[PDB]
């Protein structure tokens, strides 16, 4: 019982 | 570049096989009914055009 | 018929004019400017197209589909035997049996 | 044919499967100096391979 | 400190809602080299009344 | 490229006197694949200048 | 409204294969597909390692 | 180590396939 | 362009060698020490590119 | 170096960015019968300095 | 060990999608243009030594 | 039945992503903040009796 649910974008380093 | 590989002895002659990993590529153009024209490139370890 | 060849060493030779350093430096400075680029053209400036002619044939029709002919200089031509000429681009021609 | 040759002993021969290589590797000359392939138009002999 | 069920992430906001936006951007941008996603609870409450 | 396109070259049909379609100028072009950034920019400027004189 | 030229039994055997995996046996519906040993169907006569 | 290809997908429309402006 | 050569028959298979005369010119630039940049233009049949 | 790499598609734009948009539309619209996708390079550059 | 091959014939086969003649002509026109060149790497590319 | 074990040593191994020093410091500053506490369930949670 656990809840893995995430997604990502283009090859940037981190935040802007 | 130098590389030294240390390797177990074998009673028979053997080869080290290397791949220098590279971008080996082509681009292909077809501008009239009769014809095709290809540009090749290989970025490290080039061989011309 | 047994012929063979073996290269034991290839060395590169180069000869220099022992030019005065201030003059050679000045010449380089000028030859590195983009308006002073060197330029050359192949003496036989031509596209070397070869077309086959079967044995006993007497007519050789050829065509080019559509082309830009700007700066075209004209046609030059001659006939060769197939035996007497190698194919090239192939690093070796296993069918070039003449010498 | 002799009495002691009644006592001969046979062994089956070692098994040997022969056929073509996986995906026919080697049946066409890729990457070989004398035997490179061609693709070109009729009008121009300038090879795209 | 104060909320309880929503503090332990048993109910309420998603990791995409409670985390500061700087960290949400950083996660999305680095998620193929070093993925932070398994480190935050996402609640999943059942529908109750209808 | 989409901003410095190669020109389309119209063909002619002598029986009719009508234009037999067109295809790019695949037979007047300079190889730059062994030039550097300044030398390549002059190849582009020289093709931009051409595209202008054609539209003009 | 059934018809004499329909084949509901065969249609079901094909739909079960399109919906799931017939290689898994389910006793409730007596689901266990008719099969054969391929070594019996196509004899691979390698001889014997004797 | 280097497989790639054009892809920005759409399925069949209300027409389904083949007629290709919206 | 279409051409046609009428030639005497020979029992040997032969090749028509036709030279389309063009300009086959290069410009060579040397902006910094150790750098050679070349740009080529064969003017019709112009060229692989 | 860069126009060589942007022209042989080792760096820069995706096929969804360099191709004329008519071809990109045609590709998407016929991709289940006759798939043109495997005929164009997509570069995948790595993140460099940070 | 005595194995031998002979080749009696080679034929080339090719197969075409039967695409509608103005559609295929519309695709052809798009693919004959220098913005739309086809391009390919060696599908597990290296220089082999 | 005579079995026995002895431990000669225990060592702890840890591996770090070699992350750019200011990027890692930027990630740290975000994770020290109470909106961004990490949280976890027993992965197949129950009270066992």
């Amino acid at each position: 019982m656990g809840t893995w649910n995430e997604i990502g974008t283009s090859q940037l380093n981190g935040g802007a | 570049l130098d590389m030294t590989f240390e390797v177990d002895p074998m009673d028979e002659p053997t080869l080290l096989y290397l791949l220098f990993e590279v971008f080996d590529v082509v681009r292909v153009h077809q501008p009239h009914r009769g014809v095709i024209e290809a540009v090749y490139l290989r970025t490290p370890f080039s061989a011309g055009n | 018929d047994g012929a063979s060849v073996r290269f034991d060493s290839v060395n590169l030779y180069a000869t220099f004019f022992p030019m005065a350093h201030n003059t050679a430096s000045t010449l380089e400075a000028m030859l590195r400017n983009d308006t002073n680029d060197q330029s050359f053209n192949d003496y036989l400036s031509a596209a070397n197209m070869l077309y086959p002619i079967p044995a006993k044939a007497t007519n050789v029709p050829i065509s080019i589909p559509s082309r830009n002919w700007a700066a075209f200089r004209g046609w030059s031509f001659t006939r060769l035997k197939t035996k007497e000429t190698p194919s090239l681009g192939s690093g070796f021609d296993p069918y070039f049996v003449y010498s | 044919s002799s009495e002691t040759n009644l006592t001969q002993q046979s062994m089956p021969n070692r098994p040997n499967y022969i056929g073509f290589r996986d995906n026919f590797v080697g049946l066409m000359y890729y990457n070989s100096t004398g035997n490179m392939g061609v693709l070109a138009g009729q009008a121009s002999q300038l090879n795209a391979v | 400190m104060m909320p309880q069920w929503a503090y332990m992430h048993i109910a309420g906001q998603d990791a995409s809602e409670y985390l500061s936006p700087g960290l949400v951007q950083f996660a999305r941008a680095t998620d193929t080299y070093f993925s932070l996603g398994n480190k935050f609870r996402n609640p999943t409450v059942a529908p109750t009344h209808d | 490229s989409k901003e410095i396109p190669t020109p389309y070259m119209w063909s002619y049909q002598p029986q009719m006197g009508l234009a037999a379609g067109a295809s790019q100028d695949y037979s007047t072009r300079m190889n730059w694949l062994s030039a550097g950034p300044s030398m390549i920019s002059r190849v582009n400027g020289v093709r931009n200048h051409r595209n202008q004189i054609l539209l003009e | 409204v059934d018809l004499q030229d329909r084949n509901t039994e065969l249609s079901y055997q094909l739909l079960l294969d399109s919906l799931g995996d017939r290689t898994r046996y389910f006793s409730m519906w007596n689901s266990a597909v008719d099969s054969y040993d391929p070594d019996v169907r196509i004899i691979e006569n390698h001889g014997v390692e004797d | 180590d280097i497989n790639f290809a054009s892809l920005a997908p759409r399925h069949g429309t209300r027409p389904f396939m083949g007629t290709w402006n919206e």
